[PDB]
């Protein structure tokens, strides 16, 4: 189960 | 920044002449991920070849498994050819029944 | 209540520097990054940079890197921004925007207007002009603003005090006007009120 | 015993040949169960184990949308990292991300991790406390600051300790007949001469799950644990001998070590 | 840099109607790092929608956000007098954090003919100005051309437009013809031609010196 899109760019 | 691939050529089940088997070529520890791998039978390049999905280890180096169905007949040598940016020449490794 | 109290407006000659204050209250000052946004007159918003209050770590917009510097004082819960080598293109409204805990800019300060000009201070030259149109046109003055009533506030039915325009001489000029029918026939920088009556 | 769910992400930028090649694989312990390839024809997450196919189409819809979000971020990352290091737009570059969550014997959350690499070198990584980041250089220090601003570690810590663990247990139940079942190694031995007086004795270990196994000769030339293709693994250990030092096979599937 | 583009620049609707603003990002942006802001002329911006869908504290229920990837949409259920302002979209997802050009919501009303009025230069310097005026007109588009001796003189009209009327939804324009007393005494015709989209004939009003 993939995590939600809470990572921004680097 | 570039790591040369490690190659393992081996059969799935213990080899037996006449009986069908799977010839595996395990390529691991290479970077970057662009790599060309071909299985060889008496020099002939087998076309019915499949490969696993791309993934990497703890040191970020990628690994891949290339396999095909074959019959380990006698007097029929099998090998695996690997091409990578770290290799100036394609690298071949003959399949050994004891390996 | 989360409150971001910024410092008052500043007028500065070109080539100097100014530091804007931004006092935060109503929350844990170390739990939120603070951003700085610039808004030129009639233009959109532009992110300058952010400050980590815990350690002073900063990231800047590449254009503002070398123009703006961000510091923070955890004792007084205040964020600062220093803008050096000021030019007329730095004349804008600056805001401090608190970064939301997980993103976005949730709270904004009231803004601080920064004006960069070589002119020090000037004074206006009020030139007065089935209904008809009057006219109490104000000429060159500096800096903004200037309140313009009409007949001591007893006429507020058509009072169209136009927004001031910046002229090529580095001076502002507006023109207030009220409406009256045919049947009817203070510049703080200079402290000059004008009760100029109008008649043809 | 302990169990882990991991995800491996790779995006290779191709100069002027389209979107970067994005490849994602998901593991439960040593068993891969999902796959996504940007150059594939399905354009959706695909199963790699029979037990995950019990999930309805709603599961596969969600997993497909957010695996594309991962590729969407890695694309901006590759362009951002090209600017951080002032590299040409004609070169090919690679980003690699890996995270996951482990449970103990009680199936409660044990450890979490998250590592990010660029061109094979370490870039940024999450500490064992799931609170702070470790930057390799000044470019990663900017990313650390950037992520600290939006408190990404807190959101990632919430995923690793809750959602990641809950679905790890769910996969273990649905795949109990394969995941929770161990496979013991089928061992044999070979003997070959090598020199005038010495010989080599190889201790084989074939078809075992999980892949964790130790093979030594104590009172030794060994190779990597390789996959057989059928979900099981292989390994062999040898030593040149002219036996006070014996081969002891130890594997979770064995009630007692074999010799 | 991720560029944020909004369209249209100005959106003229009636009070009490639905409003749909758009925001196009030049690159794929996570929905968790997209925001909407409302700003009234003279006041500071305020957060409306965070996370491209989550409403901010205190924001009325009539506001709503949606979208993903490169498309996003702000939706106002019923336009209120406070809701007629400028709206921006940003991304706090990739450095540098960037905003959109903005979109102003203007109250729509019936077309209004501009009560034109010509103003003379004051008696009190070697420099005069012709103060043309348009009183209470809708819409903002009101072409003020200047005919000096029946010749279009562009680049000399210093215009200023008042805010939209908070009761009549009408604008006011003060087109000032920047000139000198010498050039004023060198010609005879100097009028402003008003080409309001709501008129049927371009008007003019001036006098000889």
């Amino acid at each position: 189960f993939l995590p939600s899109d809470f990572f921004p760019s680097v | 920044i570039q790591r040369t691939p490690k190659i393992q050529v081996y059969s799935r089940h213990p080899a037996e002449n006449g009986k069908s088997n799977f010839l595996n070529c395990y390529v691991s520890g290479f970077h970057p991920s662009d790599i060309e791998v071909d299985l060889l039978k008496n020099g002939e390049r087998i076309e019915k070849v499949e490969h696993s999905d791309l993934s990497f280890s703890k040191d970020w180096s990628f690994y891949l498994l290339y396999y095909t169905e074959f019959t380990p007949t006698e007097k029929d040598e099998y090998a695996c050819r690997v091409n990578h940016v770290t290799l100036s020449q394609p690298k071949i490794v003959k399949w050994d029944r004891d390996m | 209540e989360v409150q971001l109290q910024q410092s008052g407006p500043e007028l500065v000659k070109p080539g100097a520097s100014v530091k804007i204050s931004c006092k935060a209250s109503g929350y844990t000052f170390t739990d939120h990054f603070m951003n700085w946004v610039r808004q030129s007159h009639g233009k959109s918003l532009e992110w300058i940079g952010d400050i980590n209050p815990n350690n002073g770590g900063t990231s800047y917009n590449q254009k503002f890197k070398g123009k703006a510097t961000l510091t923070v004082d955890k004792s007084s819960s205040t964020a600062f921004m220093e803008v050096r080598s000021l030019t007329s293109d730095d004349s804008a409204v600056y805001y401090c925007a608190r970064r939301g805990y997980y993103g976005s800019f949730d709270y904004w300060g009231q803004g601080t207007t920064l004006t960069v000009s070589s002119a020090s201070t000037k004074g206006p030259s009020v030139f007065p002009l089935g209904t008809a149109a009057l006219g109490c046109l104000v000429k060159d003055y500096f800096p903004e603003p200037v309140t313009v009533s009409w007949n001591s506030g007893a006429l507020t039915s058509g009072v169209h005090t136009f927004p001031a325009v910046l002229q090529s001489s580095g001076l502002y000029s507006l023109s207030s006007v009220v409406t009256v029918p045919s049947s009817s026939l203070n510049h703080k920088p200079s402290n000059t009120k004008v009760d100029k009556r109008v008649e043809p | 015993g302990s169990h882990s769910m991991r995800y491996f992400f790779t995006s290779v930028s191709r100069p002027g040949r389209g979107e970067p090649r994005f490849i994602a694989v998901g593991y439960v312990d040593d068993t891969q169960f999902v796959r996504f390839d940007s150059d594939a024809a399905s354009q959706r997450m695909e199963p790699r184990a029979p037990w995950i196919e019990q999930e309805g189409p709603e599961y596969w819809d969600g997993e497909t949308r957010k695996v594309k979000a991962h590729s969407q971020t890695h694309r901006v990352d590759l362009g951002t990292l090209r600017g951080y290091y002032n590299q040409s737009e004609a070169g090919s570059h690679t980003v690699q991300r890996m995270y996951g969550c482990d449970v103990g014997s009680d199936w409660r959350f044990l450890r979490g991790y998250h590592q990010y690499a660029y061109d094979g070198k370490d870039y940024i990584a999450l500490k064992e406390d799931l609170r702070s980041w470790t930057a390799a250089d000044m470019a990663a220090q900017t990313t650390k600051h950037k992520w600290e601003a939006a408190h990404v570690a807190e959101q990632l810590r919430a995923y690793l300790e809750g959602t990641c663990v809950e679905w790890l247990r769910r996969y273990l139940e649905n795949g109990k007949e394969t995941l929770q079942r161990t496979d013991a190694p089928k061992t044999h031995m070979t003997h070959h001469a090598v020199s005038d007086h010495e010989a080599t004795l190889r201790c084989w270990a074939l078809s075992f799950y999980p892949a964790e196994i130790t093979l030594t000769w104590q009172r030794t030339e060994l190779v990597e644990t390789r996959p057989a293709g059928d979900g099981t693994f292989q390994k062999w250990a040898a030593v040149v001998v002219p036996q006070r030092y014996t081969c002891h096979v130890q594997h979770e599937g064995l009630p007692k070590p074999l010799t | 840099e991720i560029v944020m583009t909004q369209s249209p620049a100005t959106l003229s609707l009636s009070p009490g109607e639905r409003a749909t603003l758009s925001c196009r990002a030049s690159q794929g942006v996570s929905s968790s790092y997209f925001s909407w802001y409302q700003q009234t002329p003279g006041q500071a911006p305020r957060l409306l929608i965070s996370g491209a869908s989550t409403r901010a504290t205190g924001i009325p229920a009539r506001f709503s956000g949606s979208g993903s990837g490169t498309d996003f949409t702000l939706t106002i259920s019923s336009l209120q007098p406070e809701d007629f302002a400028v709206y921006y979209c940003q991304q706090d997802y990739n450095l540098p954090y960037t905003f959109g050009q903005g979109t102003k919501l203007e109250i729509k009303r019936t077309v209004a003919a501009p009560s034109v009025f010509i103003f003379p230069p004051s008696d009190e310097s070697g420099t005069a100005s012709v103060v043309c005026l348009l009183n209470n007109f809708y819409p903002r588009e009101a072409k003020v051309q200047w005919k000096v001796d029946n010749a279009l003189q562009s680049g000399n009209s210093q215009e200023s437009v008042t805010e939209q009327d908070s009761k009549d939804s009408t604008y006011s324009l003060s087109s000032t013809l920047t000139l000198s007393k010498a050039d004023y005494e060198k010609h005879k015709v100097y009028a402003c031609e008003v080409t309001h989209q709501g008129l049927s004939s371009p008007v003019t009003k001036s006098f000889n010196r």
